[PDB]
RNA sequence: GGUCCGGCCGGGAACUCAAAGGAGACUGCCAGUGAUAAACUGGAGGAAGGUGGGGAUGACGUCAAGUCAUCAUGGCCCUUACGACCAGGGCUACACACGUGCUACAAUGGCGCAUACAAAGAGAAGCGACCUCGCGAGAGCAAGCGGACCUCAUAAAGUGCGUCGUAGUCCGGAUUGGAGUCUGCAACUCGACUCCAUGAAGUCGGAAUCGCUAGUAAUCGUGGAUCAGAAUGCCACGGUG
């Protein structure tokens, strides 16, 4: 049947659904191609996928909805790497290896008192 | 200080996949607005075919190899006043500098605009033309050639 | 300065809120002014009552208010004395049926307030200041407990120079969280400047 | 500059110039209130303006009609 | 249905405020269709430390306004009159409203 | 916060109350259109210090104006105190 | 040529170039070519006498150049005569809107005379 | 499954999320170095390593450091007055300088149109919809929410197309004039903003100097305290990086 995998980083929010067979792919009532294609890079996404031979392997119905492009982006490669571990429960050294198994820790940061930008100290030409 | 660890494993190219074209679009890069970088570098990376016709790829490194020094000074404070000693340079940063001077000084070009006024200089650096080409022995020019010190 | 208050840091944990209620910014204005009014109100009539500290609970118009002291029945009353007279002088203060439920204090010699208020009556009694602060505060290491600081301000004794004191028992570990330790202050307006005091009793840990 | 629908003046001066008019003419009236607006009927009529000393004179002009009378008294001292 | 919530300044009190509904105002006669956590609204604030000058100093503080619906999904009488029966709680807002 | 500073608000109050707060808004309704009668307009000179704009809270707990908070209506430091003394309901250290 | 007589401004769009008069903005040498037909991606050239010359009518409505100077160079002499602040600070080059003359002010003032 | 296509409606507790409680990281395990110690260096397993990232937490004391101006207070002072009330004026003055900032000097850009993505937050004398007027600030009428229900709030960078083509410009906006709005007795002095016109200096800055080691610097917006109404400051959030 299916396989969900949740999948997130920087504030995003992952939700793609992997069936089998039909390789189209839609996030959020939108293709691929029309809701990040021809952004950035966002090529990221159907990274995994062709990672091991896709499009005409299975289905991804996906439903984001965090962060800007490249969070969410990395949610859904998150989320899909995350999920295909359920098809095949043997086979996440290879997805771990190129270090998609693991989600990006690497938040945003806090701003704090005395600074002007949580690290960017004022200046003080004259001490 | 002491700290010693490892480099910072750099994302490939957004098509060619290479670190070494990778920290090229990084250094070149500005205001965070990565996405720039690449349509402004990828763009007259490509542009070549109109100034040559072919599988413009190892023109990038054919041209940064005018543009590759060997040799750098280096100030120390010893001997009372300050020695230069200047010595090679690793590939590690060889490479890397000269991607600085290619396009550091692509900017100060004064052309149509930034994505072609960096492509020209492409070309005038295997041909050798421009600051680029000019720092490497107007640098030189102290290293190896002044080994009296090094 | 450069120290946390080893009590508001805790206030978290092992430290409760000596006045826990809810409000909205609307009355919430009035609300802990009130408490002000009466919390002050309260030491005025009874301050040789020997009071520690004084919670004020409010589930809706009727502020519970409980007064510790080691001294409760001096706080109670002629069978009716005080309690009548504190528990009619909530009136408009708070505007509010408010009550109010004494607790007793176990051993006054480990609670901070007492300690601290006690040693500061002593000072205006033209005492030596290092004879009550070591001896008539080493007390709450008789009682129990497991370290105790205290601190006296400066112009202690004939002397324009101003100096703090020391003397310290057991541990008083106030870089643990964990520790939970009994803070409080305490003045004492005498002859020149206004002698201070600051007690740190650590009861236990965790 | 500030009033859209309803050009105030203070009244301190309001009950004076009307008052003056209505006998003719006179000396200045002492006024503090310079936030008012130099009105149309005070048209070559004499108005003062404690600028923080003491009053200044004040003689409206035609085109004298919603300027303030504060305007044509300074304040602090200079050269 | 009568709605009920709960908005104290902490679990140890909005805890037992709430099961108490849930035990009590949830016998057989009140439905409730469950409790809820719902977002807690956090309201800090900056405070400078030091009494004028220092800039560098201040002080942050915090309130935290947690809060519980649950809600009884049954309008009854013989259940929906065994609420009435709880009014503790020093610190626990609780707007009965429908 | 002097003694008399400490006063003057507190009359400010009741008077921008007795009249204003709730007399003011009959002139509200000229000097508003609700179809602007001048003498409305000049009636509104009645008094002076009967005004909500004529207030600058000042601490609650002692009177200083600078570092206040609607919520407390302390000063800083007062705050500070208070909070630390957990005399205010609900209220450590924020850390997050 | 000129239209309001002077300044040729050719080979760039309309608009953009008809605020070239010492009177017009970015709207106003718009709001004129709608009555007018005219567009902005048109250079003045591409125009012709029935286009050009036009644009020369609805322009006789706003003052422009010279006189427009001067009439406000008087206007403003009319209310600066009077010894109101404005003009007390307009015959010394200082602010008379609301800025700090205190400091920061050179293009107002003028040069630096350290 | 039914669609007055919107999770709109049954329905469903899966999923995102909410938020109370739990598991997890310890040099625990592998190898090598080290005296077969502490520890180091890599490694496996993991979502996360070697105090996980960031907060919070500031020893003994120093600077007679700062604050009698928040408050408290020894001593000294003043008291038909260094007490107290009102009005107006001043703290926004200049004939220069020094520090901390914002916005530029531009095509890694402006400008038109089009359009995609986030977080944390405020709100009964409040936030204010829809709708109507006005070029616009805003006004009239008047719902909703006292809050994962509503409102302030319908992000900017960005991407698509097109343009303008390195001139002081299609840059950059200071200044000034013309006339207007909203707060509030009242905005001359001394306010925020709107519209029209004006459109300067500035073509990246000596000597010297500052911050920044990763979601950091860099840049792009969003909110809040104070507050009737004067934010480029302060506190805070997330995008790209």
């Amino acid at each position: 049947n299916q396989y969900y995998g949740t999948g997130r980083r920087k504030s995003s929010a992952a939700r793609v659904f992997i069936k089998p067979g039909n390789g189209k792919i839609v996030i959020n009532q939108r293709s691929l191609e029309q809701y990040f294609g021809r952004e950035t890079a966002r090529m990221v996404v159907r990274q995994p996928l062709e990672l091991v031979d896709m499009v005409e392997k299975l289905d991804l119905y996906i439903t984001v909805k965090g962060g800007g492009i490249s969070g969410q982006a990395g949610a859904i490669r998150h989320g899909i790497t995350r999920a295909l571990m359920e098809y095949d429960e043997s086979l996440r050294s290879e997805l771990r290896k190129a270090g998609f198994v693991t989600r990006d820790a690497r938040q945003v940061e806090r701003k704090k008192v005395g600074l002007r930008k949580a690290r960017r100290r004022p200046q003080f030409s004259k001490r | 200080r002491r700290r010693v660890i490892g480099q910072r494993k750099i994302l490939p190219d957004p098509k060619f996949g290479s670190e070494l074209l990778a920290k090229f679009v990084n250094i070149l890069m500005v205001d965070g607005k990565k996405s720039t970088a690449e349509s402004i570098v990828y763009s007259a990376l490509e542009t070549l075919a109109q100034r040559s016709g072919k599988s413009e790829l190892e023109a990038f490194e054919v041209a940064l190899e005018n543009v590759r020094p060997t040799v750098e000074v280096k100030s120390r404070r010893v001997g009372g006043s300050t020695y230069q000693v200047p010595v090679e340079v690793r590939p590690v940063r060889r490479n890397a500098l000269a991607m600085r001077w290619i396009v550091e000084a692509a900017r100060k070009r004064g052309d149509k605009s930034m994505a072609l006024r960096l492509a020209n200089e492409l070309s005038d650096a295997a041909e050798n033309k421009g600051t680029a080409v000019k720092k490497r022995e107007d640098v030189h020019r102290m290293a190896e050639a002044n080994k009296a010190f090094a | 300065g450069q120290k946390v208050h080893p009590n508001g840091i805790r206030l978290g944990i092992v430290k409760p809120w000596n006045s826990t209620w809810f409000a909205n910014t609307k009355e919430f204005a009035d609300n802990l002014d009130s408490d002000f009014k009466v919390r002050q109100y309260l030491t005025k009539e009874l301050a040789k009552a020997s009071v520690s500290r004084i919670v004020i609970e409010r589930p809706a118009k009727s502020i519970r208010v409980t007064i510790h002291t080691a001294r409760p029945g001096i706080v109670i009353g002629k069978k009716g004395e005080d309690v009548e007279k504190l528990r009619k002088v909530v009136a408009d203060i708070a505007g509010v049926p408010a009550q109010i439920n004494i607790a007793e204090v176990r051993k006054p010699e480990l609670d901070a307030k007492l300690v601290a208020d006690s040693i500061t009556s002593q000072l205006e009694r033209r005492v030596m200041f290092r004879r009550a602060m070591k001896r008539a505060v080493q007390n709450a290491m008789r009682l129990g407990a497991k370290g105790i600081k205290v601190e006296v301000s400066g112009r202690l004794g004939g002397a324009e120079i101003a100096r703090t004191e020391w003397y310290r028992e057991g541990r008083v570990p106030l870089h643990t969280l964990r520790a939970d330790i009994d803070y409080n202050t305490s003045e004492a307006h005498t002859t020149y400047g206004v002698i201070g005091v600051k007690v740190w009793i650590f009861k236990g840990e965790i | 500059r500030s009033l859209k629908k309803g050009p105030f003046i203070d009244l301190h001066l309001l009950k004076k110039v009307e008052k003056a008019v209505e006998s003719g003419d006179k000396k200045p009236l002492r006024t503090w209130s310079r936030r008012s607006t130099i009105f149309p009927n005070m048209i070559g009529l004499t108005i003062a303006v404690h600028n923080g000393r003491q009053h200044v004179p004040v003689f409206v002009t035609d085109e004298m009609v919603g300027h303030k009378l504060g305007e044509f008294a300074p304040t602090r001292t200079y050269r | 249905r009568i709605r009920i919530r709960l908005k104290a300044f902490d679990h140890r009190l909005i805890d037992q405020a709430t099961a108490e509904i849930v035990e009590t105002a949830k016998r057989t006669g009140a439905q409730v269709r469950g409790p809820i956590p719902l977002p807690t609204r956090k309201e800090r604030f900056t405070v400078l430390i030091s009494p004028h000058v220092n800039k560098d100093a201040r002080d942050q503080y915090e309130i935290r306004t947690h809060l519980r619906l649950v809600d009884i999904v049954e309008p009854t009488e013989k259940t929906v009159d065994a609420l009435m029966r709880l009014d503790l709680a020093a610190g626990v807002d609780v707007q009965i409203s429908l | 916060a002097k003694q008399s500073m400490k006063a003057r608000e507190v009359k400010r109050v009741a008077l921008a109350d007795k009249y204003f707060a709730k007399r003011a808004e009959l002139k509200a309704i000229i000097s508003d259109v609700n179809a602007r009668w001048n003498a409305v307009l000049k009636l509104q000179t009645l008094p002076r210090d009967s005004s909500p704009s004529r207030q600058r809270n000042r601490c609650r707990q002692t009177g200083r104006p600078h570092g206040f908070l609607r919520k407390f209506g302390l000063s800083r430091i007062k705050v500070r105190e208070a909070a630390m003394r957990g005399e205010i309901p609900g209220l450590k250290k924020a850390s997050w | 040529a000129r239209i309001a007589g002077i300044n040729i401004p050719d080979h760039k769009h309309a608009v953009i170039a008809l605020t070239s008069i010492y009177g017009v903005g970015k709207t106003r040498s718009k709001a004129i070519l709608a009555a007018a037909g005219i567009a902005e991606d048109v250079k003045i050239s591409e125009l012709s006498e029935g286009q050009i010359d036009t644009l020369r009518d609805e322009v006789a409505k706003f003052v422009v150049e010279g006189d427009l100077r001067r009439e406000i160079s008087m206007s403003i002499k009319r209310l600066m005569d009077l010894g109101c602040y404005r003009g007390l600070r307009h015959r010394r080059g200082l602010p008379v809107r609301g800025q700090r003359t205190k400091t920061n002010a050179r293009t107002r003032k003028g040069p630096r005379k350290p």
